[PDB]
This record gives C-alpha cells, structure tokens and sequence, in this order.
C-alpha cells in the first residue's frame, strides 16, 4: 500500500518545559496588558498632540523615562519577554530569565495567569494518513485548503481509507465531481459533493472512479482552550515577527508556516494534552510581542 | 559580596536561610573551568602573566548538569562569591533556600552517593585558605547529617589533618551549638592593614581584593545597616535578639 | 557634603502633622542620597502615607 | 585634590535641580487632594511651601558650595585621610530642617 | 532550459508621483483619523436614541451640518480623497485635487505625517524564477500559498532552480513527500519535509525522484514600513471597495487580487525603495476609503 | 574551474560570547568617556604648567592618587578594560574578569551603552570567489582597494564570474582598458573604465579579450551600526596598539591587517549578525585602549 | 604606439548649474555650521542626564521641537539639504528647492559663505596618457597610487613618455629598480629610484631595458581653495554615504570612489576652473550631510 500524510503534523519537536509555573504565567498575561496599553497610548498621543500619554505607558513597561538619542527597547520587560518565548519553543533552548526578575515585572499589575477560560477556534486540517492501494497516486497540499489529489488507472475501483485523528471536532469535505464515503463496514451513499464529518466516528473509506482524477477539498475545526484575552489575529503577526527576528533558531527543531500549524501539530503528537498548555502561553507571549515591537521597532 | 561578610556562624547560616537557590546560579556562560591561559597584568609585567582557572573564582564557570555540579556552585558561592552555569534547572529548586537545598528531604535531590574527596579536587582544597576551608567543611557536614553519611564525613576528616584541626564544631540539628560557636568565617571586612587599589596577579587574588575594595564601599555607601545608630529603624524580624533561632534546629 | 561617611537622619512624631511631610520631602529632595540611608528611606516614606 | 557632593542636589551644568520634573510634580500636588477625597488645603499648603524651598535653594546655592570648598581647604591631607575612618549620623529635628530651607 | 514565473511580479505599472509631500501625507492621516470617528460615532448613534455624535462627527468631516432630506456624502473630504487614491496609483491619473484644498483639510486635525513609526508583514511569497531543465514541467498556482508542481518524465534526476527575489525575509517550503534542497554547491542533505529558508542566500536547488509528481508549498513573511495607524484588515478591504468602484481604472494598468501582492510585486520592481514609500501612502488612504464609504453608503 | 577568494575573508575565528550584556556596555562606554578626559586633561596641564587637571582626572580614571615612583597604568579600570578586550576576541580567552567589578566601573558615569545610535562607512572589499576558465589566469591582492588581474591565454574570448557577496552596499569597479560586465543571463554594454554596482544583483561576467592582461580595481562600502562616540581613527590605532602589546596572541585565531578587516570578516560568516555586535563593542573598547596608553605610557625603546 | 590613461579621468559628466549665488553658498555653510552643533550637542546629551542640549540643537535645525512618537528626520532643512546635493552632481537632476526656502533657511545663522579663503591638499595622481612603442606592453592601476607596469620585448631600450597633465603641483615616482627619467630634450641622468617632478615641466621620457619588468608608483599633490572649515575626513564619509543613499542615482553620470577622484576628474576637463567651484560646494553639502545623518540617522 502507499501511505500519504501531512506536511506539518511530522515529528513535533520537544516544546519547552520552563516558565509554565503561576508565577510566570502571571508575567506573561501582565506583558500582554501593558504591551496593549502602550499601542493605545501610542495612538492617543498621536492625535493629542502630546507626547504626555506615550511617556506613562513607557515608564511602566519599561521603568524608565523615554529618552532621545536611545534605541527605546522596552527596557527589562523587552528582553525578559523575548527570552522567555526562546525557552518556549525548544526545550534545548537555555532559560536565562531570573525568578526575581519575573516576580517584579509581575507586580507591575493585578491580573489572574488563568489560561482555560475561554477557547479558540483553529482552521489547521489534520490529515493523519492516508491510505491507498497499488496502481493509484494520492497527494496532500496544503494545511487550511487540504487539497487531496487522486487518479486511479486501474480496472478496479480504488476504495482508498482516511484518518482524520481524533482531535478534530468537525472535517468538512468538498469535490470536483460528486463522490461516495462512507464509514469503513457501511453502505456506500448517494454521490454528493460535501460532507460533514466528526473525526471520532471513525476511518473513512471513499471509492474513486476510473474516469478522471478527483481532488478533494477538507476544512477542519479544533477548540482549544486560551485565555480571554487571545486574539487570533494579533498571534499570527507575532509568530511571524519571531520567526524574522531569529528567536526560533535552536538546532534541531521543526518550523511550521503559522501559529495553527504549530499549536495542531503538538497537540497530536504523544503527550499532547501537556503540549499544547505550553503551546497557549507560548501564543498569549507571541500577541504581547507583536504588539510592543510595533510600537517600538528595532 | 554579602555572604563573605558573614563572620559568624549564626549570621551564615541565617544568611543562607534567607538566600534562595537561585543566587548560587549564575545565568552567564563563563569559560571552562580547568584551562592554562595566559592574562594581563600590566601592573607588574609586559608579558603576559600564566594562570590557571578554577572553579573557586569570582567569575561563572561552565558546571555540571548532574547533582554534584549543583553542590559545586553553591560551595563556590560561599568560598568566592559567584556560582556556576548550570542550565536549565527547575524553578522548584530555583526557589529554594541554600539551606533547604543542603538539609532538607522534601527537594528532590539525591546525593546519598556525593564523594567528599572528589568535590574537594574539584573545587581545589590545596588553593583555599583558612576561612575558605572552614566554610567548604560547614556544607559538608550539613549534607552528611541530611544524608545519614556522618560516618564518611569522619572517615574523609581523617585521612586530612590540617581539615581535622580547622573543621567547625557545631551539631546541624542542634541551635545551641551554633551560638557557642567562636569561629571567624570572614572572607572580606573591614581591613585593619592598609589596603590600596592596586591589582593583584592571580585571578582568584585579583577577584578577591576587587570584592575586599567593593564591601569597603559597601560599608560606606547608604545600603549598610549600622546598629548602633538606627536600631530602631529595623524591622522586628530582622532586629538582632538573642533569642533568634532558625526553622527547626 | 565634605564627607560620605556621614549620615542625616529624622524621628518624626507618631501622628505626622503637615509639617512632618514637609520636613521630609524637604530631606529627599535638598540633601544628598548617599547620607539618607535605606531604612531612613523607608521611613520618610511611611510617614508620607500615613 | 578631592571631591565634594554640590549643596541641595543642584547640577552646576544645568543650574537647575537633579530631577527635570520638579516643576510639574509640583503643579501635581497642587491641584491633587490629600487626606480626603474631597480638598483640605494640603495639596495648596505643600506646593506653596516647596516652591519657596526651591526657589531660596537655586538662589542660594553658589554661596554653599563655595563655603564647603574654603572648609575642605582648611583641612591638612594627612588629618582628612584619618577623617575617613570615622563614621556617624546626625539627627535633625523637622522643625530645624524646614525653617533651614 | 525553462522559466517559470509568478504571476503578480510581471510589468508593475508606474505609480503616481504626486500627493507625496509632508502636508499631503499628513492630509491622509486627518482623514483616517477623522473616518473612524465618523464611523465610531455613527455606531453610538445607533446605539443610543440620540443621532447628535453622528452629527458632530459629519460636520467636521464635510465642513456642513447634515439635513434630513438631502444625501450625505461626505463634502469636499470625500471628493478629495477619492481624487487623491486615483492618483497614487497610476501616473497618469489627472491629479485634479489643489494643493491649497489639502492644505486646509489637514489643517482639521493635529496629527503627524509619519509613515514609518512602524511595521507590517505581508505574505505574498515572491518567486521571481523557477528554472527547470528539459523534460521537466513546472507548474506555479497562487500568490498567499505558492503550490509548485513539477514532474521529471525522463529517467536522471533532475535538479530545479529556485529564486525567491532576495527581498523577502524567511521563507518556509511544505512538500507532499520529503525532498532533498540545497544551495549552490553545498552537499545535498537528507530528505526532509520542511525546509526554512533565506532569499538572500541565493539561488537554490532541489532533486527530484522520478516515480510520482512532488508539490512544494512556499509561505513567505517580508515586513514593510508602515504607519502606526495600519490595519490589514480594513487595507484589504478598501482595496476591493475601490476596485469595484471603478478607482482603478487607467489605460496601461495591471491589476491585482490584494493589496498584499501589490505591494509586494513594487517592492520587487527596480525603483522598489521609492515605489513602496508611495503604495504604503495608499494602503492608509484605502483604509480611510473603506471607513468613510462604510459609515456613507453612498 | 578555478576559484579564487580574498585572503582576509578565509576562516573567520569565533568571537567571544562574554561582557556583550547592558551592564557590561555601560562599563565600555564609561572607559571611553573617561579615557576621552585623561588625554583631554593632558593636554591642559601642558598648557597651565600644573598636573592638578592630570591628577584630578587620574583620581577618576583609576580611583587613587599617585604616588611618584609607582608606574601609573590606570589601575583597575585599565586591567578590566584590557582582559576584557581580550575576551570579545577569540572564544578561546580566559574572560576572567569579575561581575562586581564591572558593576562598580560602570557606575563612575551617567552614560548609556547604546551600539547602534549611529552608523559608520567600513571600505574593505569582499570577493566571496571569483571563478574563471582553465586557460585563464586570476590574481586578487589588496583588501582596501582589490585589484584583481586576469590573464586569457586561451585562443578566445572567457566569461569570469564575480561574487561580492551580500553584504556590501556600494561596489565600484575600475579597469586598466574598458571592458565588458553585466549580470547573469544579460545582454553585455558597450566597453566602460567604470561600474556601480549592488552586490545584492547577482554574480557578475567580465568578458576577457585575448591579449593584455586586464586589471580591475574594485572599492566597496558598508554601513554598520556604531555608536555615536565611534570613532575609526581612533578605533584603528588601538587595534594596532593591542596587537603590537600581544593582547591578539591567542591559540587558533586569525589575525588581521585592520579593524576593517576584521568587522567585515565576521560579518562574511555564518550567524554574523551576531557577530558584528560584539565586534562593535570590541571597536569602542579599543578608542578606549588607545586614548588611555596614549595618555599613559608604559613601553620605552 | 599605445596610449594608456587614468581610469577615472575619462568623460567627466557635467555638474549642477543651480545654487551657486551667494545665498545659496550661505545656506550650504549654515548647514555645516548646524549640523556640526547637533554631533557635538549629542554627544553633550549622552555624557549627562538631560537632553536639553539636543533638543536646543534639534530646535534650530528643523524649526519644531523632537517628539518621542515621530523619527527625527531633520525638518526642512533636512530636506533642502538632500535635494541641492542632488542637483550639484548632475545637470540633468531637477532644482526642486525654491529660492525663498533656501533664503530662510540660510538666516538662522550668520556666515559669510565664502568657499575659497582657504586650500586643502588633494592626492589623486593624474596620468592623462602614458605612449609607449610598439613592443611595449603597459598597465595604470590605482588613483591614490598609481602603478604604472611596464614591459618591452624589444632588442633594445624603449622611451616612455609620461604626461601628468598641467594641474597637479608635485609628483613623485619611485620604481621598484632605480630608473632613468629625464625630460624632453635634456640629457639622462643616472638610474635613481625617486623622482621628484613638477608636471607643469613638460613631458617625462623615461628608459626601459629589455627584461625585468619596471613599476613605477606615482603619488600626486593638488591644491583646491575651499572653505576653512571643510575636513577631507568628514567629506569622504558623506560621499560615500549619499552614494549608498542613492543621492547620485541618475542617468547618464559617471561614478567614482572618492571625493578625491572626483574633483581631480572636473578639474581636468575643459571648464574645469568654474567645474570644481561647484565641486567644493558639494563637498561642504556632503560634510553637513555625513553629520547630521550620523545624529539622525533613518
């Protein structure tokens, strides 16, 4: 037989097992309020035509005046956050954030470290494998799309397997041409373009006409919980911000193209549930970078 | 700088109840620790000096990942200031005491298996002096008494005299004992010679009179804490009494 | 000003009047940081909030 | 040679106080109410107070520095060196500090 | 020796070269700010029973209290701004509105010029040439997601040529099965599913098996300087409220899907420096565009 | 076939990993700050005829009055900053000075170790390769200003290729007769003496005539970020005062002919990014080197 | 015969026609003279704890006071000063700058504007032709240093005649084995291994024995009145900085290493005198430009 699966979901590497505690979770949530607060008061003393605000947002996330003629980095709050997502990713990456150093950027404010009171929804598609018999090719593309490329040229009809896992919640599947599926020892329905799917039910068995190839579109959905003050958007532009700045470069790690792909990844390899808690804290940092280093470039 | 002060051994065991573990890791790279190299000291010499690093300096060193490289850094904290790298530790241990570290079952260390001679190699017993000697024998023994090794402590205090004659006399388990003591355990103080700002040219002498210099300054400077003139000041807890015991003992 | 070593210290009354606060800012503000000690520190700022 | 702190924390370079932004912090606490929620006069008393200390300090403060230098002049070096050994604190009353400046 | 290009990166048209002074740029930042206090308030208004925030807001964007019975439009606001997006974006747009017009409208709000305070990351991912040698087919779909399809019929191996266009910053390559890449003159490594790559390291090479088809999934990050008042969101959808507004419609002009390959396709165009400096000018003003035109549906 | 690359870019050494932290910065930029007034005040002592302004500034500098027969060298300031130039060199160097001692040294001035207020212009040309024909013969000496001189003794016409790397700006190329350039897959101009280039374009073919030798100088530039107290003369001179002293005299390093060179050498390597900042850091503290022995001399002949 | 020439004296491209009266000379040296207040007032800034300074400086460069949300570009002046360097170097660059900006801004300060009470020494070695006989092969290599490589296959000695133009003050030639060098019509003298020339002299025969190839270096000294506060130190420092920034990016112009070499080469041409007075204006324009760059750099 000929197994196909995904690009993204092979070998996750080991994630990083520091700054997981209360305490630092608590640093975390404070950065990505005052990092907020400052691309606010950046705006406000914008438009006020003085620069009163910006000073106060900046002496608080960086303990000190803003001064001309200086790089304006953020101060200790900067370079605590930027090695604390390094540990994040790989767990050969050195922790290099001193304890005391995490509680006084901590007391800064009053907030809970809370990271499952709320929940977020990821479009990243786990195609685990995809099994297919002799005479016939099958190809995956993609990580949202999933376009699945099939041909048979052969006599016999393919009548080809899929694993979804069983952590996706729902996998809908589209059709250039109407095609049947069904639920392993089930009976074969009417040809139709869509389907929905829930991933638990079980391998799905789909048969392939002789004629022409058929490319099949999935689009899947995960819940997994975050905090509530996670925004999607602002995490994707922070992975990516990272990635450019160089903090993902230990040796012997695995890149992925967005933050989805790599939160999905995790959480099917061995020992995911553990995984993808660091994985949370890991965006939430992610959203308080991209914030901070948009207000102060470097 | 502050645990060299400490002259007494109520003051540095009372200091090392108050210092978490953390303070004994360094967080910077360093250089290895055994290595002959070749420094300048213009001072003295056009050619540059030969000198061999140690363990025992002012400066981090590359450490052990294992247990006993634990134990090495918080040694190396009290005979000379700065500890080692040693990476990646949990911020369980991070958040202990030195004293927990060294008499407590509830940190999962183990070190029932340590070796006094081979630790006492490492952190080279052959450069220390006296006060050095004296504080590296109080770690010992308040790991043997944890460890239930009070016998291997006997065993490795007989085999060397001059350690035997020095060694501190106090029980770990007993705080009458630590107040009968009259031991002086003080690397840096006030100096009644004359001291210079002159360089020194071994790096552990170097490094030693750059903290003798620092504690003088230190003394002077409005962080130190005078007794006799702001005792009311001082917080109940940290006011000095005589009735003043640690946790347990 | 001539030396270092020196020290300024202050005891205030145990229910501080506005002239306490003002004896006090007075001190942080006009005298040298080096001779006002850290627990002096803290009780110039206590007598400030209280 | 030696070295003395220059009276009531004024920098010669900029002829002003060490602290830039003493003049806001002091229009601050003018308008802040203290002690209550609503004004007792605390905040108008105060600022009143410490504007005079300021302006009588910056007036005021070439005369003292050239004071501590003819003392320090006075002084042999092998008396000031023994000097440096000794230490003490000096305990001021409030009312003597606040009428000194 | 065939050449297969993006489809985006062919003939990037000149853009205007007017409107690109101090007091214009500032014009362009008024007229952000001032939309979304229009849109802001039009949102109270309708949330309240009172219609007077709406009115405030129209009157210092058209200059003229609103009427029941005759249209909103906007006043002479929106008439320049309309006019000021047709000329940024080709050369040889008319370029009607008066100077002392734009001086007096900036005039409305005390707000800074500046385009450079800060930064955006756009995801087109720029493949200037893939050259493939004979008997081999390339096949180069899409301008977020690059799918590359190449087949070798013959029995050698073949070896493909990659430029990315030394512009973008990190680019991330997705195979269906693992593949071997390389730069030039390096040894060729293990195959691997996912590679992280830098354009400016210059061109590189990749093997390809025989047996079956192998598709590569490109994603690249480039960051571009761009006002701290940036929001892609509303970027992108302004830019196709104007394209169907019939904004951009000039003789001689290539046309584009987003306003990511926009910028991106300039960028890599000789006087790219100079170009983008203009089309971020743009990008605030379509963002002003899509606020205002939202707010008026008129 | 042939390959040929410039000397200076061949094996850069590691460089130290040590002291490039904010506190170990302030303490370089303090030393080139007072090391700035202790040949200031040099200077004006000649003139009034009274070492008061030495002595004063001195007493700053090393923290002690000197005595007359004692050498003065600068005390403890003058041996951290002297290790620590040692350590930012090579990854092998003992990096043995104290975390106190910085902290101390770093406290004497209000000044921030800010690397990258500014920038400088740094003219070292680098030629990754140069690749040519078999019958044709490339020679590439100088690193300032590299001329590269090519013969073609095969029976017609050979097509070099140039790589500059990506690093550089600005390269500008002369020659000893007009000849031909152009980037890869291009059609060749008309014969020019000059070229502006950007290394960022791509390899370059050169069109080698049969007959004459043809020699082409080339000249580069390349912005690195600096402080503002940067200085290059005075950086040159303390490169050259530290080797002539033997401080560069570490196992497995490489040495070279300026500070120009080296800066542009690490950054012609793998993760030079990083590298470049501490060359940096490396460039102030020897302005400070040289300020300091130039006020203080030690060595007779 | 053969003629070899200097590489960087050929086609001198005509410089600017525009701001060469007398206001526009002052407003050049009022920009030397503010932007030399701005390095030093930095560096005043940076030793103590207020910015007072810099922003004393700052204030009378740009007319406006620094603010923390905005880059310090430099204002008006900034942008007056990097259009006039542009139209100096090239007659076909556009005179943007209007006449009563450059009359402001020169009356900030009070300078006299005159660019020629002082001299500076220029090295540039100028070898307009070298004719050699026919067996004769030679090679000019350098401008600061001039190679001359020379070599006969002849049977007997060969004379080379040196021409080093009617500029240039003094020129020294050494040779790798002493040499015989006379003039026209003058007698040899004996083989010496240092010339010393004046070029205004006329035509250098110098002999060649067969084999041993002869080098001859060659080091040059010009004098150019220029203003007492130019420094060749700061000049070639924003030579190469405005080419870096694009400055000189024009059609139709010739390119060259240095400052140095590029007022040898106007010097030269025919209406070379009234050439570099503009030249030396340029040269005061780039050292203000290397200066406030330096302090405010983007």
């Amino acid at each position: 037989a000929n197994r196909a699966t995904s690009a993204f979901l092979d070998n996750p590497h080991p994630v990083g097992v520091n700054y997981v505690d209360e305490g630092s979770r608590q640093f975390v949530a404070v950065a990505e309020l005052l990092a907020s607060k400052l691309i606010d008061s950046s705006r406000e003393s914008d438009e006020s035509n003085s620069d009163v605000p910006f000073v106060q947002a900046y002496s608080k996330f960086a303990d000190d005046n803003p001064r001309h003629l200086r790089v304006k980095t953020g101060g200790k709050m900067a370079n605590a956050l930027t090695n604390v997502i390094r540990s994040y990713y790989s767990i050969n990456a050195p922790a290099i954030v001193p304890q005391v150093e995490i509680d006084r950027l901590a007391s800064k404010a009053t907030v809970s470290g809370d990271m499952y009171n709320s929940y977020a929804i990821f479009n990243s598609v786990p195609i685990v494998e995809v099994l297919s018999p002799a005479r016939t090719t099958v190809s995956i593309v993609g990580s949202d799309r999933a376009d699945v490329t099939m041909l048979n040229t052969g006599a016999g009809a393919a009548n080809i397997t899929f694993n979804f896992g069983q952590i996706a919640e729902t996998v809908i599947l589209k059709g250039s041409v109407p095609f049947q599926l069904a639920r392993l020892n089930q009976p074969m329905p009417a040809a139709r373009f869509t389907y929905k799917l829930r991933p638990l039910d079980g391998p799905f068995i789909v048969v392939l006409p002789v004629g022409n190839p058929l490319v099949i579109s999935a689009t899947a959905a995960t819940r997994i919980q975050v905090p509530l003050a996670f925004n999607k958007a602002l995490v994707e532009s922070g992975f990516q911000t990272a990635m450019n700045d160089g903090l993902f470069d230990i040796q012997n790690v695995n890149y992925y193209s967005s933050f989805d792909e790599f939160i999905i990844s995790q959480y099917h390899a061995q020992d995911g549930i553990n995984r993808v808690s660091t994985c949370v804290i890991l965006g939430l940092a992610l959203q308080a970078y991209d914030q901070m280093r948009r207000a102060l470039p470097v | 700088m502050d645990v060299l002060s400490k002259g007494s051994l109520k003051e540095l065991l009372a200091h090392l109840e108050k210092t978490p573990l953390e303070e004994a890791i360094s967080y910077r790279i360093g250089t290895v620790p055994y290595q002959n190299v070749l420094i300048s000291r213009n001072e003295y010499y056009n050619q540059l000096y030969p000198d061999t690093t140690s363990l025992i300096d002012g400066v981090s060193r590359e450490g052990q990942r294992n247990v006993n490289g634990l134990i090495m850094s918080i040694i190396s904290y009290v005979v000379s200031g700065s500890g080692h790298y040693i990476p990646n530790i949990g911020f369980m241990l991070l958040r202990r005491s030195i004293l927990d570290i060294l008499t407590k079952h509830d940190t999962g260390l183990v070190t029932n298996n340590l070796n006094y001679g081979i630790i006492a190699r490492n952190l080279t017993v052959s450069k220390m002096n006296c006060e050095q000697r004296k504080r590296m024998l109080i770690c010992f023994k308040l790991l043997a008494y944890k460890d239930g090794n009070q016998n291997d402590y006997e065993i490795y205090l007989n085999q060397n005299i001059p350690l035997k004659q020095i060694a501190p006399n106090f029980i770990p388990g007993d705080m009458r004992t630590v107040i009968h003591n009259q031991d002086q355990l003080a690397i840096v103080g006030i100096p009644a010679y004359r001291l210079t700002q002159s360089t020194e040219l071994s790096i552990r002498d170097d490094n030693a009179k750059s903290y003798k210099l620092g504690y003088v300054d230190w003394y002077n400077s409005n962080s130190f804490l005078r007794e006799r003139s702001e005792f009311n000041l001082i917080r109940l807890k940290d006011r000095d009494t005589k009735y003043g015991k640690l946790n347990g003992w | 000003c001539m030396f270092k070593q020196f020290r300024i210290g202050m005891t205030y009354a145990l229910d501080p009047n506005i002239m306490d606060v003002a004896a006090a800012t007075c001190m942080l503000l006009f005298r040298p940081a080096q001779s006002i000690s850290d627990e002096q520190y803290r009780y110039c700022l206590q007598t400030m909030a209280v | 040679v030696g070295r003395y702190y220059n009276p009531f924390n004024i920098d010669p370079l900029t002829k002003k106080h060490v602290e830039d932004r003493l003049e806001e912090f002091i229009n601050q606490v003018q308008v802040g109410r203290f002690r209550n929620a609503s004004g007792n006069a605390v905040g108008t008393t105060l600022a009143a107070f410490l504007r005079a200390c300021r302006d009588k300090t910056s007036a005021n403060w070439r005369g003292y520095s050239v004071l501590v230098s003819r003392y320090r002049s006075l002084i042999p070096n092998e008396l000031f060196e023994s000097l440096r050994n000794i230490s003490g604190e000096y305990n001021i009353n409030p009312q003597d500090e606040h009428s000194f400046f």
